[PDB]
RNA sequence: UGCCUGGCGGCCGUAGCGCGGUGGUCCCACCUGACCCCAUGCCGAACUCAGAAGUGAAACGCCGUAGCGCCGAUGGUAGUGUGGGGUCUCCCCAUGCGAGAGUAGGGAACUGCCAGGCA
RNA sequence: GCUCAACGGAUAAAAGGUACUCCGGGGAUAACAGGCUGAUACCGCCCAAGAGUUCAUAUCGACGGCGGUGUUUGGCACCU
RNA sequence: UCCUCCUAAAGAGUAACGGAGGAGCACGAAGGUUGGCUAAUCCUGGUCGGACAUCAGGAGGUUAGUGCAAUGGCAUAAGCC
RNA sequence: GUGAAGAGGGAAACAACCCAGACCGCCAGCUAAGGUCCCAAAGUCAUGGUUAAGUGGGAAACGAUGUGGGAAGGCCCAGAC
């Protein structure tokens, strides 16, 4: 119902496998990047394994 | 202990019994007694008892505990349970030599219908 | 006769406890079977100074905690490894 | 020279040191010198300072020593190229972690313990404290 | 200084089908050396000790047993 | 419906061992006898048959007692995934997970299906 | 019917010298020199049992500990 | 060349001229099934007899056993008749 | 994870380290690591402390009335050092 803007402020270069593909999971391309997502606890979750490139505005 | 070495004399026949999912015919013996009973195959329940305690049977028994007695339940345990449907059972020994009154409590039985 | 005052902790954990210890203060809890346990921070430099007395483990103490006195017994105290400090102690309220 | 007999294997792992020690308080005596570094400590400078703390006080109280080398060091000959094998063991170090009380004596006055310790704390390669018993 | 230098290949035992996890019939469930592990309903075990499914369904493992040993049973589900 | 007892399970030490008391109408147990049905690498000691005189001593069941066994928090400690940092053969910070040992304490089980005896 | 045990087994059947030597390559790899390291070597220091008629430190200094240099013997194989 | 444990970082696998040990067999019963049985080590008492043989009681509990190295296992015994 | 097969900015210079992935052009703007006295673009910026050593801008055991802060302790105007 609430959607979540979901903006990336880092670089996704030396990354674990495993932080990459939750970037493609949320949708971000490049940093400055911001995208509307649904609120869930499983898109959240996402937030929260990434919580250092991603910056959530609310 | 005489009875908890009989216990594990008669413990990997009882556990296979259960494994195969089969419904058994546990005989226990006593020195003044004899019992019997038709447990199902889920072992926590029975379906059919039939022992020398019972006064339907002990009255007609001149001394309950010989091999006459042991003949005259196992006629009532299949009789109890043909009517039931109750056909394929399996005998379960409970540690005792199938030497003596456990024999003739399992041919009268088995000569009474039950197939086993 | 020794009376110390605490306070009751907001947050406690890992995280929560060293935080705690860099500003002079190390927790403790008082249990005592009946009643629910309470989680209480105090002081290290006050209550250091009274633990060297031999009198501190066998006497019945007095805390303070949000204006009410409870009286209990020191059961154990964790000290540091290698340093002249403390790191947690248990009360009983006896 | 504390070394143990009839060990299960000849020759063990390097391994690292890491965490705080186990015995960390005095049980025995009454002064205890306690460990405030970290480093292996071989049987060799075990016994070179208890000879410098039953010297110090020469007749009285008994004396403990807390730590037991049973850590095999194997090392290569000289002039002699990388692999083939491991090396021959060659003394017993006691693996120090910070916390570890390793001597502690009883019966002397502490000023005399005070000193005592002193005379074996600059044989040992590991900054060590003094500490006294306590009641919990 | 050497006299070592031997070893085994690896027998790759160990859990192949974990609990909750649909297996067909006679597919090996856990390859094993002793018995870690003991044969409960629809399983059966192996001369080397093998347990292995007899009826398609759910794994499951239990820890029934006096002694308190693990088995493993299968539900027909 | 209640109590006592036997058989089969569930459950697996909070469920076991120790110490004390108690039960014999029925049940159970010891027990009498042995040519017979069966047996002893010798012995009816065990197994087994034929019975009921005696007993509740042993065993078994029940009840009581924490001396052990056993279960065991809260708080703290160790460890550790991700991201940073240090004087980086070892540690610290933010955050998520969080033991083991020990302390307070709990604790001498609970339950299902049949079959007897009594009130 | 094969210690085809060099055990996925080149033939049924096989050892050496070359300073009289030769060709194709390699700094993928050694000897000399350089490089990284510093166990070893040299130098210095910390505690003080003792020697020194008394007195540890005039001169030495056991049992132990901490470093420096890049002068030895070595380790590695980065440059040719 | 093959087997067992560790290194191997709690799925599988994982190297070194790394740390430790084994195999090139045996058995016509040491296999199958039915029936039955439960050890080491200690105490006490007992002729030769003894620290230690065989026996009778009690504690203990599988600390024994497995044709063969090590690991996993085994009381429903896979151990013993 | 990067280099190999990756340029650009930083660490003076320095394939691997930190930031970040170049399709092309622009005498446009905002930032990352890193920095703002001159070489050399940007604070001779603001508030409160520490250092006297050019520490900053190489290294230990060990030694010392260097100096700042904190909790206690012994004696002292029936007069302390
Ligand atoms: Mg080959
Ligand atoms: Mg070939
Ligand atoms: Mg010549
Ligand atoms: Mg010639
Ligand atoms: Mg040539
Ligand atoms: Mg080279
Ligand atoms: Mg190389
Ligand atoms: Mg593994
Ligand atoms: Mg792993
Ligand atoms: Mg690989
Ligand atoms: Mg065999
Ligand atoms: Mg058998
Ligand atoms: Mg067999
Ligand atoms: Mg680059
Ligand atoms: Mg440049
Ligand atoms: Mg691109
Ligand atoms: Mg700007
Ligand atoms: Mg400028
Ligand atoms: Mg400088």
């Amino acid at each position: 119902a609430k959607t979540i803007k979901i903006t990336q402020t880092r670089s996704a270069i030396g990354r674990l496998p495993k932080h990459k593909a939750t970037l493609l999971g949320l949708g971000l391309r490049r940093i400055g990047h911001t995208v509307e997502r649904e609120d869930t606890p499983a898109i959240r979750g996402m937030i929260n394994a990434v919580s250092f490139m991603v910056k959530v505005e609310e | 202990d005489k009875k908890s070495a009989r216990i594990r004399r008669a413990t990997r026949a009882r556990r296979k019994l259960q494994e195969l999912g089969a419904t058994r015919l546990v005989v226990h013996r006593t020195p003044r007694h004899i019992y019997a009973q038709v447990i199902a195959p889920n072992g926590s329940e029975v379906l059919v008892a039939a022992s020398t305690v019972e006064k339907a049977i002990a009255e007609q028994l001149k001394y309950t505990g010989n091999k006459d007695a042991a003949a005259a339940v196992g006629k009532a345990v299949a009789e109890r349970a043909l009517e039931k449907g109750i056909k394929d059972v399996s005998f379960d020994r409970s540690g005792f030599q199938y030497h003596g009154r456990v024999q003739a409590l399992a041919d009268a039985a088995r000569e009474a219908g039950l197939q086993f | 006769m020794f009376t110390i005052n605490a306070e009751v902790r907001k947050e406690q954990g890992k995280g929560a406890s060293r935080r705690l210890r860099a500003a002079n203060k190390f927790p403790a809890i008082i249990y005592g079977g009946k009643e629910a346990p309470l989680a209480i921070e105090l002081d290290h430099d006050k209550v250091m100074n009274m633990q060297a007395k031999a009198e501190f483990y066998s006497e019945v103490l007095t805390i303070v905690v949000d204006g009410k006195e409870i009286k209990v017994k020191a059961q154990d105290v964790q000290r540091h490894p290698y340093k002249p400090k403390l790191q947690h102690i248990d009360f009983v309220r006896a | 020279m504390l070394q143990p007999k009839r060990t299960k294997f000849r020759k063990m792992h390097k391994g690292r040191n890491r965490g705080l020690a186990q015995g960390t308080d005095v049980s025995f005596g009454s002064f205890g010198l306690k460990a405030v570094g970290r480093g292996r400590l071989t049987a060799r400078q075990i016994e070179a300072a208890r000879r410098a703390m039953t010297r110090a006080v020469k007749r009285q109280g008994k004396i403990w020593i807390r730590v037991f080398p049973d850590k095999p060091i194997t090392e290569k000959p000289l002039a002699v190229r990388m692999g083939k094998g491991k090396g021959n063991v060659e003394y017993w170090v006691a693996l120090i972690q910070p916390g570890k009380v390793l001597y502690e004596m009883d019966g002397v006055p502490e000023e005399l313990a005070r000193e005592a310790f002193k005379l074996a704390a600059a044989k040992l390669p590991i900054k060590t404290t003094f500490v006294t018993k306590t009641v919990m | 200084s050497t006299r070592n230098g031997r070893d085994s290949e690896a027998k790759r035992l160990g859990v192949k089908r974990f609990g909750g996890e649909s297996v067909l019939a006679g597919s090996i469930i856990v390859r094993q050396r002793g018995t870690k592990f003991h044969a409960g309903a629809n399983v059966g075990c192996g001369r080397d000790h093998t347990l292995f499914a007899k009826a398609d369904g759910k794994v499951k493992f239990e820890v029934k047993g006096p002694k308190n040993r693990k088995f493993i049973s299968i539900e027909a589900e």
